[PDB]
Order: C-alpha cells, then structure tokens, then sequence
C-alpha cells in the first residue's frame, strides 16, 4: 500500500480540491462524517493510499491546505468536508494572494514554507509505504504559483526517488481579468518543466468555451467550473484507487506515458460532460461513448487533436458493458486513424476498464492523452505574453522584490524551446 | 488599524489644505469641536474616517497632518482662523524668508537650513500613528517653496521610508493668474527630480479650474477662494473611496495598480461632473446616466487636453449616494457603444466601478449648489502629452536668450543641467509618443 501525500495550496487550488475530495469520497461512499457507509467491500481493499486510519478505526484523509490570506478554513467549510480534514494543519498566511510572483516565492510565505515542509515531512513517515506527491492548483498569479513551484522545488530536493504530479490550471483572458498573469504563468512553468514530469493542463479557456457556449450557461460561476473539474480530475485517479488491468504506479504511469524528460503535458477529456442537472440523462452506448471520447470540443485543452498527432494515450472506461469487446473499437480507431497517432511510437493505446460507475452516472470514461496538440495552447500563452512584454508593464514589483529582466527573457527562451520541441517531433 | 499622512507645503498648498480639511471635517459629521458621531469617544471611530483623524482624550479627532511654508504670511493667517483649535498649536511650521519664485532658493538656500525640523516633526507624527500607508502631497509647480522644498522633502522621505507609496496633489500653473515668468523653470526643475521618488501625482490645471468657475459656476473675477473651494470639492470627490468604504480604489497601492502601468508615467487625468453653480434654484433635474455620459465631455477634465484624439489606458469611476447598480451598468453599456473612444490593444480595459452610499456634502456658506448624484473619473489617458509639451515649449523658448539663468545659477545650480532636464522630458514626451 504505497500511500500518497496530497499537497494543495491557493484559493483556486482549495476550491477545486474541496469538490474533488467530495466527489471521490462520495464515489467511495464514506460518509461526510468520516465513516464507511459504502455499498460493497471492493472499496476499502487497499484505499489507505488516500485515506489513513485513526485510533477509533475511523478513517482520515491526508491532504495539506495552505495559503497566504488568513481565512481558508473560513472558506474551506463552504462545502461539506470542512472539519473532515484533520483540524490542526490549516496553516494560514497573513496578507493574501495579490497577483505577485516572488511575493510568496522569495521572501514572505517562503518563511512559512519551512515550517510547512517540516509539517509535511512529519506527516509522511507514518505510512507503510510512499508512492509520491501530487499537487492541485492553478498557474494563476498571486501566491497561487509561487508557493506551488516553490514547494515543488523543495519536495523534489528532499525525495528525488519519488514522483511529482501537477493538476495545475492554465489561466486565460476570456473568463477572467487582472491581466498580469501571463508573467506569473510563463515564469512559474519555466521551472515547473525542469522540476516536474507529470502534468495535466486543464485549459480554463476550453472549459469556458464548452461550458458557456454548448452547455446552456449564461455566466459561468466558479462552482460551475468546479463541477467539471471535480468530475474529470477525480475520475483520472480511479486507476490508482481501484484495482484493475493498468494499475500502473506513478513511476510506471510515467514510464508508460512520458517519452522525453520535458514533453510531459497531458491534455485530458471526458465524453459524458454534464452541467449541474439532477436528472442524469438518456442512456448512451459504447461506440457513442468512445466517439465522444475524441470530441475536439470535449477536450479540456485548447486545441482540436485532429489538428495534430498523439504520442502516448491512456483510457479508463467505467460501468457495465462489453468488457472484452472494447478492443474491437480500440483497434478500429487505430486502423481508421493511423494518421492521428504516430509511427515513431507503435501500440500507443494502453486501455483498461473499471467495473465501478461514478456517482450520478452509469456509463462514462475518464481520458488521458499526450499529443503535439498542446503546442497550440503554449503558442497562445507565449504570444499573449510576448505581445505585452515590449511595454514592460507592471514589472516594477517583480523587479523590486528580487527578479530581473534576464529571467523573463530566459523563461521566454525556454518556452520557445518547448514549442520548438513539440513542433519538430510533430515534423 | 491603518492611517495616512498628508503633507502641506507652500501658500497654495496650505490654502487648499485648509479648505479640504474643513470640508472633510464637515462631511463626516465631525464639527470644529468633533464632539462624537456615534462612537467610543476615546480611541473610537473604527470606520474608514479614522485614517485621517485620530481622537485625543476629548475624542477630538485631531487630523495628524502638518502645514509648511517659508514665510509666516498664510500659515499664521489661517492659524488664527476658523480651525484654531482643530490643529495642534506649535504643530504648524513657519519659515522666515520667502522662496520668491526661486527654485534654488527652496532647494539650497533656506529650505535646506530648515528641512531637519520638518523631518523631525513628520517622523514624530509617524511615531504617534501606527498604521501609516503613504503620503498625500499638496504643492505647486510655480512657487519656489512648493517645488524646491517639495522635491527635497520627498527625497528625504524616499530615503528614510523606502516602502510606502505617495500621492502628489500639485497645481499646473496658468498665465491668467500667473505671478511669475520663471514658473516653467521651477516646474521643470522640480518635476525632473520627481519620477525617481514620486509614485502617483494628481496635478490640477489653473486655467481649467478658472474656466469651470466661470463658464458654469457664474463667476467673472474668481479669487483663490472660488478656485480653492472648487478644487477642494473635486479632491474630496476623488478621495471619498479612501474616506468611506471598501470599494474600487481603496488603497494607495491599489490606486497606482489600477492606474499606473509604467513607473515613469504616473499622471492620471481626473473629472468630477457636478459643477452646477449656485443658489440658482432649478433649471433642470439630475440623473445618473446624464452625468455619467456627460463625464466624457472635455468640460470638466481637470487638465486641458484632448482625450478623444488619444488612446486610453484605463477607466475608473465613483458615485455618491442614490445607489442602484442596475442602471449604472445600463449607462456603462450605453456609453460603451464606441463612438470614438479607444483603449489598449494588449489588456482588458473595463470600466471599473465602485459606488458609495453618501451624497456630496457642500460647504455651509459657499457657492456650490447642493446635489446628490456625482461621478469621478480617474482616467489614465495618454493625452496629457499636449499639456506637458506646451509647458516644455514655453520653457525652451527662453533658453536661447539665456534668460533668468543667472538667478538660479547664483545659489548652486548648473547652466547645462537645464539641458539635461529638457532632454529628460523630451524623452518623456517620446515615451507618450511610443504608445500607438
Ligand atoms: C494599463 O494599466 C492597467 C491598469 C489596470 C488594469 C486592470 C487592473 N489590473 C492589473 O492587471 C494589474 C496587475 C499588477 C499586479 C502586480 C504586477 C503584482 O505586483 C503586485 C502586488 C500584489 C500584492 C501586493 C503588492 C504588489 O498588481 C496587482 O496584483 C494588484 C492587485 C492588488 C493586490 C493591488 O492590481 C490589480 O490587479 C488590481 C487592483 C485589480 N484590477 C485590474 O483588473 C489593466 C491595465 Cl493594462
Ligand atoms: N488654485 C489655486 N492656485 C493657487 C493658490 N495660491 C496660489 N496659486 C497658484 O499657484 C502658483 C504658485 O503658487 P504660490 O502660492 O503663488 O507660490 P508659493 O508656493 O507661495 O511660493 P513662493 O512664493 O516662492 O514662496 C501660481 O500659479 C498661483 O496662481 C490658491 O489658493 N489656489
Ligand atoms: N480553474 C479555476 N480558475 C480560477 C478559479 N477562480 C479563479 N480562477 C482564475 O485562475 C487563477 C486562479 O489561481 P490564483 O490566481 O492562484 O487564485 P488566487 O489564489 O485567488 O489568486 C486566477 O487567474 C483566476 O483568475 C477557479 O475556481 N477555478
């Protein structure tokens, strides 16, 4: 039972992670009090990886929540699992998360992260075995990225023989405002690349473009985003939570998935996307499910995979259907869409099936891809930063608290390097 | 708790300080005694107005601010005025020799021999307070005091307090009330030595205010009383955000962030719609949409410039009383319909809005007509180029004839230094020209 320590920080990170944890607990059926009220014994067979044990035999999920605005538990209790997290490790800041990198990444907050690292180190050893670390946040500026990549650097320092993972969200100038973020993102990911190899780029722009246009919305609120993300990035780890064919561990997930030590930006999707409606819907069929699988609109990234090629694909079906027939349409897709995949990497279709269905849904399937497609999103975020770097806007605070211009230029150089790598490996 | 300190240098500065401070004391329900609004009456308040006034034992709400000039002409003239006991006696400094329109006089002759006392007093005042945020500067370009002493003082402040922001309320000078022809010289000599220390500056234009007091306020010979009262009203209409409640543009840092892209360029335009004159009873009525759409008109723009011919960079507003957001958004949408306004090609340029729950308070015995609606646009329009280039042109006309140079030279300036400053501000004009 290789346990996982969950790291989590930031206003958006906590918002997404609360609903994610609620979804996973509900699917596993443990009561919001913290006791097993599930409906079978296939739940607690090895699930200690996410849920530890208390003295009174009640379970206890392990996940750290930190920030720099003092009120987090005041906002963490906004759902249904406030006291559920152990009530001694809600380390809180003092100021807030203005969109200022290095205001958490160099001087203040960095003072707090030493104690944070001490606490997480103390937290880790109690388990029987360690799997690694995985982190949920957004690349959003304002203590959201600083603390994130900072703690990434120190955890990678302390445990080189484990695996990182980021559930970060790329900001976008369609849903949001306070436009200094391109700096924050394109600078933090600049060392996220060297510091981590396991990433999911849930494009907020794509989430809006699919949630407001063709999902019957008028003003997408933050809970609206939280529904879709707490669906997809909660179903992404069912393979970890549930035994099955592709039980691959973090290290093994990587070795099956990441060819090169940098080209590791997975772009996920989820075929039965659903806005918040209590009624489930009419039923869907397996070929329809696996066809909405590659729905370009369905993609949680900013591209249509038809416009590019894949490298290493996974898939996790869920429900009760034809177990052994899924290979038929897997090979059908392979045969009719050879151009979509690449010849450099044969048999890039690792597939598996999980018996359990999700909450409020019978037939569904979480998806993971790895394609050249995210070159489009990176070109977007690179132009949406370079077209404004010429005016040197707002770099006063950054240049005052400990950055410099050469750092900005070298970050742009690194990201042009990544887009070049994607381009050439597409060529 | 938080707090802020407003400095007052120069005759014009201290006149506007008296007018503004009396208006502010009136507005909050405070009185020339400051008995009590509704609070603990000793170390009370707890609303935003405490950031200006602090209660003594009597709950007097003493305004922790000082007034400075180099001649006991005006300082005393108001020290025995209406607010004799409002401020602390022996907390208003009086110089001896007037700077006499000589920038070097305030920079290396007399202000340099007294600035230590001012520094001691302001540092003691800061020790008295606990929640200092920054500084509010009331000075003028033309005067020797309000330029040289201003620059040297703020240099000392930036040396010792290198973190807090600061806001400058200067007065752009006009020929029609000009009391010198060395006025562009002092203006350049001070402003060329501000950017390195200045954070944001609200400069007001004498000719603009004069045209406001006449063409709409029904005056023909406005004294310093009329112009000063009107500019005190507009300054209150600006700072009401800091005065009352959490809304758009609460903090000085928030001010500059919402306003200042690039540190060198921190001169934002300002407007305030109600300039309706006086006891003239009623020719029409008021409306939120009316005043909001008429705000864009060049009528009330604090400094004479042509905004419609220049690309914008941001837009903030503020409203007094009669709150309802819906018609405010409707008015924004109506004015949003891109008649000729433009914006920045690389960032969102929304019309940020923060409303306030109190109608404007008018002086009990003055010209302004009571109203209840208001707007206050702190537009960061690039079109202040025109005015700066006009002042620079008026400057370099008189440099081929080496006019008046010796007068500044005699106290420790340099002749070629003026050329360096002129090139600095030619480059600043180029910087405005860059945005296109
Ligand atoms: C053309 O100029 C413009 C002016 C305004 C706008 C819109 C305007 N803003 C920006 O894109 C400016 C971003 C900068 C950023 C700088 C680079 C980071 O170090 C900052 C910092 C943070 C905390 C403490 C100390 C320093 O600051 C800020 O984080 C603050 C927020 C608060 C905390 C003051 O600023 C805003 O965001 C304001 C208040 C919210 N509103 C806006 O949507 C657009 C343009 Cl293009
Ligand atoms: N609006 C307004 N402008 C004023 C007032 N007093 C002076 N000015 C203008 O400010 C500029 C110069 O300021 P002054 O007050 O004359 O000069 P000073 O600061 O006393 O400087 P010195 O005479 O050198 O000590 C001129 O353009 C004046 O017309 C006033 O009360 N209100
Ligand atoms: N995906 C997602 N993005 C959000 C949410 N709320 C805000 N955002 C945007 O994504 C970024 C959030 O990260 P961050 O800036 O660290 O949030 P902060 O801690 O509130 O400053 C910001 O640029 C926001 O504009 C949310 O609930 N989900």
């Amino acid at each position: 039972m290789r346990e996982i320590v969950h790291i989590q920080a930031g206003q958006c990170g906590n918002q997404i992670g609360a609903k994610f944890w609620e979804v996973i607990s509900d699917e596993h059926g443990i009561d919001p009090s913290g006791n097993y009220v599930g409906d079978s014994d296939l739940q607690l067979e090895r699930i200690s990886v996410y849920y530890n044990e208390a003295s009174s035999h009640k379970y206890v999920p392990r996940a750290i929540l930190v920030d720099l605005e003092p009120g987090t538990m005041d906002s963490v209790r906004s759902g249904a699992f406030g006291h559920l997290f152990r009530p001694d490790n809600f380390i809180f800041g003092q100021s807030g998360a203005g969109n200022n990198w290095a205001k958490g990444h160099y001087t203040e907050g960095a003072e707090l992260v030493d104690s944070v690292l001490d606490v997480v180190r103390k937290e880790c050893e109690n388990c029987d075995c360690l799997q690694g670390f995985q982190l949920t946040h957004s690349l959003g500026g304002g203590t959201g990225s600083g603390m994130g990549t900072l703690l990434i650097s120190k955890v990678r320092e302390e445990y080189p023989d484990r695996i990182m993972n980021t559930f970060s969200v790329v900001p976008s100038p369609k849903v949001s405002d306070t436009v200094v973020e391109p700096y924050n993102a394109t600078l933090s990911i600049h060392q996220l690349v060297e510091n981590t190899d396991e990433t999911y780029c849930i494009d907020n722009e794509a989430l809006y473009d699919i949630c407001f246009r063709t999902l019957k919305l008028a003003t997408p609120t933050y809970g609206d985003l939280n529904h879709l993300v707490s669906a997809t990035m909660s179903g992404v780890t069912t393979s970890l939570r549930f035994p099955g064919q592709l039980n691959a561990d973090l290290r093994k997930l990587a070795v099956n998935m990441v060819p090169f030590p940098r080209l590791h930006f997975f772009m996920p999707g989820f075929a039965p996307l659903t806005a918040r409606g209590s009624q489930q819907y009419r039923a869907l069929t397996v070929p329809e499910l696996t066809q909405q699988m590659f729905d370009a609109k369905n993609m949680m990234a900013a591209c249509d995979p038809r416009h590019g090629r894949y490298l290493t694909v996974a898939t996790v079906f869920r429900g009760r259907m034809s177990m052994k027939e899924v290979d038929e349409q897997m090979l059908a897709i392979q045969s009719k869409n050879s151009s979509y995949f690449v010849e450099w990497i044969p048999n890039n279709v690792k597939v598996a099936v999980c018996d359990i269905p999700p909450r409020g849904l019978k037939m569904s399937s979480t998806f993971i891809g790895n394609s050249t497609a995210i070159q489009e999103l990176f070109k977007r975020i690179s132009e949406q930063f370079t077209a404004m770097f010429r005016r040197k806007a707002f770099l006063h605070w950054y240049t005052g608290e400990g950055m410099d211009e050469m750092e900005f230029t070298e970050a742009e150089s690194n990201m042009n390097d990544l887009v070049s790598e994607y381009q050439q490996y597409q060529d | 708790m938080r707090e802020c300190i407003s400095i007052h240098v120069g005759q014009a500065g201290v006149q506007i300080g008296n007018a503004c401070w009396e208006l502010y004391c009136l507005e909050h329900g405070i009185q020339p005694d400051g008995q009590m609004p509704s609070d603990k009456t000793i170390g009370g308040g707890d609303d935003s107005f405490n950031t200006f006034f602090s209660e003594t034992g009597a709950g007097k709400h003493v305004p922790r601010a000082v007034f400075v000039d180099l001649e006991p002409t005006v300082i005393d003239e108001v020290r025995t005025g209406t607010y004799r006991q409002l401020f602390h006696p022996e907390q208003l400094i009086t110089g001896k020799e007037d700077a006499a329109n000589n920038y070097a006089r305030g920079h290396y002759t007399i202000g340099k021999e007294i600035i230590d006392l001012v520094l001691d007093r302001i540092r003691k005042l800061a020790d008295q307070c606990t929640g200092l945020q920054g500084f509010l500067v009331f000075h003028s370009f033309g005067g020797g005091t309000g330029s040289g002493f201003t620059s040297l003082l703020m240099e000392r402040l930036s040396v010792d307090y290198g973190k807090k922001s600061k806001l400058e309320f200067s007065i752009y000078p006009a020929p029609q009330v000009s009391t010198a022809v060395v006025e562009p010289y002092n203006s350049i000599l001070t402003t060329h030595t501000t950017l390195e220390h200045s954070d944001c500056a609200f400069m007001v234009d004498n000719e603009a205010i004069y045209d406001i007091c006449r063409r709409n306020l029904d005056i023909e010979r406005p004294t310093y009383t009329n112009l000063n009262r009107l500019i005190s009203q507009i300054v209150s209409s600006i700072t009401a955000s800091l005065r009352f409640d959490g809304a758009l543009n609460v903090d000085l840092t928030e001010f500059q962030t919402n306003l200042v892209p690039y540190p060198r360029i921190h001169f934002p335009l300002a407007t305030y719609a109600p300039v309706i004159s006086a006891e003239k009873a009623y020719h029409e009525q008021l409306s939120v949409a009316e005043i909001t759409n008429a705000c864009f008109e060049p009528a009330n723009q604090m400094v004479k410039c042509d905004p419609r011919h220049g690309k914008y960079m941001a837009c903030c507003l503020l409203y007094r009383g009669d709150v309802v957001p819906k018609d405010v958004n409707a008015a924004i949408a109506t004015i949003k319909t891109k008649r000729s306004i433009q914006f920045v090609d690389w960032c969102p340029t929304g019309f940020k809005v923060g409303i306030n729950y109190q109608p404007p308070t008018v002086v009990p015995g003055g010209d302004l007509a009571k109203v209840q609606r208001a707007v206050c646009m702190l537009s960061n329009t690039t079109a202040i180029a025109e005015a700066w280039a006009r002042l620079d042109h008026k400057f370099d006309l008189m440099y081929a004839k080496r006019a008046f140079v010796h007068w500044y030279v005699g106290e420790g300036m340099e002749e070629g230094e003026f050329s360096e400053a002129r090139e600095d501000m030619a480059a600043l004009e180029k910087d405005y020209e860059e945005v296109g």
